[PDB]
RNA sequence: AUAUACCGCCAUCUUCAGCAAACCCUGAUGAAGGCUACAAAGUAAGCGCAAGUACCCACGUAAAGACGUUAGGUCAAGGUGUAGCCC
């Protein structure tokens, strides 16, 4: 009788509200602005399949739309805090060793995972070997970086959507999104983007496990009288 | 290629106890000796007489209880007395352990003119310190 | 000499020669040979040829009460007992001789369309009880190696289906055929495509294509047709769960770019809910046997066009000259439509 | 007397099951096409061939009009046709008694 | 009689560092391939090197030295398969 009443009212109660961690008040398309999300590379670096979310280029150099990022970031922080509300594990993944050491840090803070040094191979794939068989895939990936050091897509990108992992992911004009769950166009070298990505998911993912807990004690509390 | 007493790998699922892991280089240093006694000290005698008796009372016991033995035996020697300490897996009932002991004891005591004690420590089964 | 005795297990190592460089190469053909044997598999402790009973030890220790004493069987009750060991030994050899044949696959030597049974069960309560497993070619692929030349290897294409839409293949490659099964069932039961099916028995619709140098020619087919497909092609439709259709395979007849070019083809159909949903009109089926009445398979689950398709008097499609030459009945073959066994 | 009572008994069931009585049947033939007769007939002079048809595998299988449970099974129940006598692998002779005793 | 049936004990490269399983990935799921440390698909275990130990140290010398190569040596250490001898 306790499942069938803490099922519905815990997890399926924020899947009827459209945002219900109300993870637009975080972000504005201002503050992305500000934050110098919308530069991206030269018209040259550009990979084809991120035409779309590009408004245009400036003197051979892309900007990213930021009508489409602030969607796109909608629905990314909206789905990262849903998995965190569900308490899945959430791990970032971004090889630029510029962010390694703020990236692992925002992950520690937040209490979900990071993976910013070398990607052994098999980390996912080859999890059950590596780990044990008991070990407990990551629920949802966000990439801060999709490309590794030589400039080829990250391959933990491939490797989740293998292991049918979701993926958020932070795509510059110069990145590949055809795998990534959730692209969210932007610029993925400037320090204040970085930044603003990593409290804008600290964030969305600490409001969602605030919520939890509160719903979880009310829950509790109620169901008792 | 070396190969007295080594067990070489061929799959990486053969069982082998402790001492059948370990190499003859290894003795006395992370495996005892299977037979203690005085013979091979300085000075000492019999040395030939107490091995014969070794090798001797090592196949009566394998072949006294077939397929019961789950390692090599012990061969402790104090004074006169012989304490023939073994390692045997829990297939047999008690009743014919039992049978075996009282026999085994009284036809070597009567055998060597020393007074044989025989211990018996049961394992469910051969224990397994790797395998190979 | 007592001392100059052996084990069981030494003796054997000695004489059945199962290691040396003999049993690595097999020059010296071995024919006659030597098979191992428990020594001890029915021996009980306390039996010999004097036929004596020790308490405690081959007889009961007590009997009516008392204690046994130390009896000797007599010569014929012991003749007896030494020949029923016998008997039981030729019995025991006999049931060991015994077996059950299996079923063939393809061919009475060929290693297609043999099940190997379920994949073996994943690590946490993930069975596959409802998969079949079946070859579909086996290769002796050798390799030259810098040392040994050249070098024995097994490359084994397996397909694996649940029978209700999920099937996969994979390849597995090993020194030995079992491990090469092994391999290849249990990386194909990961990699699973998801056939959709027409009213569960075939597919949606025609399809054509052409992987590397194959072609492989899909129809569609009422209930009963059976499958008339290649071998390969029936035993991937029979694991993925289609029991009518036909297909064609022309050109080369590569075993592994048929079977793929099959899952791509398979799995990159549409549906009638996509076609509807993604033409917003309703699908229509005309059946013959139920005469002009119109049903229903699919309707749009957006809006409903209201314009009608336009109507072309002449489609623009690439026919095939097969087809077109079999439907005016030109297409005259000693070997079509040839009576087979059922599918 | 009564053909229709081996169908239903337990014996059918467990050598056969849902399945027709000749879908384990297989022929033994050379080539990967088949001969398009199938035997003229298993029983030949009382005795039997190696590989007997379904129906002459099985002496309880009696082929007549009154067994119409055996008899829907060489029917197609989409198409109401009866199968060919290579489509199940019986011989000549019980596929025309079969057949005369389908219509 | 057969080391060209073997066990047992060894030689040789070895004054070597690799080997073999179990997976994972790439090549469109072709034979095949799988390395970059400011790292780019390889890997948790096993064997060997290594480590540890013996001798006088942490050095050195011993010991160890996998898999595999030479149907290497031994049927005359002993055991044993097959074959042969039994006035
Ligand atoms: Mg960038
Ligand atoms: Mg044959
Ligand atoms: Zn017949």
């Amino acid at each position: 009788e306790d499942s069938t009443d803490f099922n519905d009212k815990i997890l399926n109660e924020p899947l009827k509200h459209s945002d219900f961690f109300n993870v637009k008040e975080l972000f504005s398309v201002r503050s992305l602005f500000d934050a110098r999300v919308h530069l991206g590379h030269k018209a040259g670096c550009r990979h084809r399949f991120m035409e779309p979310y590009i408004f245009g280029s400036r003197l051979d150099h892309d900007i990213i739309d930021l009508e489409q990022t602030a969607t796109h970031l909608q629905l990314a922080l909206n789905f990262t805090a849903h998995m965190a509300y569900r308490k899945g594990i959430i791990l970032f993944i971004s090889r630029n060793r510029q962010f390694s050491y703020l990236i692992e840090n925002m992950a520690r803070d937040c209490g979900e995972y990071a993976h910013t040094r070398y990607f052994r191979g098999g980390m996912l794939t080859n999890a059950r070997l590596l780990f044990g068989p008991t070990v407990r895939l990551p629920d949802l990936i966000i990439f801060l970086h999709t490309l590794n050091n030589i400039f080829e897509p990250h391959v933990a990108v491939r490797d989740a959507a293998k292991m049918n992992i979701p993926t958020v992911g932070i795509v510059d004009t110069n990145c590949n999104p055809c795998l990534i769950t959730y692209p969210v166009p932007g610029n993925d070298d400037s320090p204040l983007a970085v930044h603003l990505y990593c409290r804008l998911f600290q964030t969305a993912i600490t409001r969602a496990k605030e919520k939890r807990q509160q719903v979880e004690a009310l829950y509790r509390l109620q169901g008792q009288k | 290629k070396n190969r007295a007493a080594r067990v070489r790998v061929s799959k990486g699922d053969k069982p082998v106890t402790y001492e059948e892991a370990h190499a003859p280089h290894y003795i006395a240093h992370r495996k005892g000796w299977l037979s203690l006694h005085t013979g091979n000290l300085d000075g000492e005698d019999h040395a030939a007489e107490r091995t014969v008796e070794d090798v001797f009372l090592r196949k009566f016991m394998w072949g006294t209880f077939p397929g019961c033995l789950a390692d090599q035996l012990v061969l402790k020697r104090r004074g006169n007395q012989l304490e023939i300490c073994a390692v045997v897996l829990r297939q047999l009932s008690p009743h014919k352990y039992y049978f075996l002991v009282g026999y085994s004891e009284t036809l070597l005591s009567y055998f060597y003119k020393c007074p044989v004690r025989l211990h018996l420590q049961t394992v469910p089964s051969k224990v397994v310190y790797k395998y190979l | 000499s007592f001392f100059t005795k052996l084990t069981a297990d030494e003796l054997w190592k000695g004489a059945l020669a199962e290691t040396g460089a003999g049993a690595k190469k097999g020059r010296g053909k071995r024919t006659k040979k030597k098979k191992r044997k428990d020594l001890n598999r029915g021996q009980i402790i306390g039996e010999g040829r004097y036929g004596f009973l020790w308490p405690g030890l081959n007889v009961p220790l007590m009997k009516n009460g008392a204690v046994q004493t130390i009896a000797q069987r007599s010569k014929e009750e012991q003749e007896k007992v030494e020949a029923d060991m016998i008997q039981q030994r030729e019995e025991w050899d006999r049931k060991k001789k015994m077996k059950v044949k299996r079923e063939r696959g393809w061919s009475g030597n060929s290693w297609g369309g043999i099940s190997l049974g379920p994949p073996d069960p994943g690590p946490c309560g993930e069975t596959y009880e409802d998969f079949d497993t079946r070859i579909l070619e086996v290769r002796n692929v050798f390799t030259m190696t810098a040392k040994e030349g050249r070098k024995k290897s097994i490359r084994v294409l397996v397909a694996v289906g649940n029978g209700k839409g999920a099937a996969g293949f994979s390849i597995g490659k090993a020194t030995d055929r079992m491990d090469a099964f092994r391999k290849a069932k249990n990386r194909a039961v990961h990699h699973l495509h998801y056939i959709e099916r027409y009213e569960d028995h075939t597919i949606f619709h025609d399809i054509s294509l052409r992987f590397k140098r194959t072609h492989i020619k899909m129809k569609k087919q009422p209930k009963g047709y059976g499958l008339r497909c290649h071998r390969a092609i029936i035993t991937i439709c029979r694991l993925i769960g289609i029991k009518d259709m036909y297909a064609k395979v022309s050109g080369s007849i590569n075993m592994l770019s048929l079977t793929q070019g099959l899952f791509r083809g398979l799995s990159r159909q549409e549906t009638h809910q996509q076609l509807a949903d993604k033409k917003g009109l309703h699908v229509v089926e005309i059946r013959e046997e139920c005469g002009p009445l119109p049903i229903v398979v699919a309707s749009p689950r957006g809006p409903l066009r209201k314009d009608p398709e336009p109507e072309d008097e002449v489609p623009d499609v690439k026919l095939d000259w097969e087809d077109v030459k079999t439907a005016q009945g030109m297409k005259r073959s000693v070997w079509s439509n040839l009576k087979r066994a059922a599918t | 007397d009564e053909p229709w009572k081996y169908l239903e008994s337990e014996e059918y069931q467990e050598r056969y099951g849902s399945r027709p009585v000749w879908a384990d049947y297989r022929r033994n033939h050379k080539g990967g096409v088949p001969p398009q007769r199938t035997r003229k007939t298993c029983i030949r002079r009382n005795k039997v061939v190696g590989n007997p048809c379904p129906i002459c595998r099985d002496h309880k299988l009696h082929v007549d009009f009154r067994n119409v449970k055996l008899l829907e099974q060489f029917v197609c129940a989409h198409t109401g046709i009866i199968f060919y006598a290579p489509y199940t692998g019986v011989c000549v002779k019980q596929h025309k008694r079969l057949t005369q005793a389908i219509q």
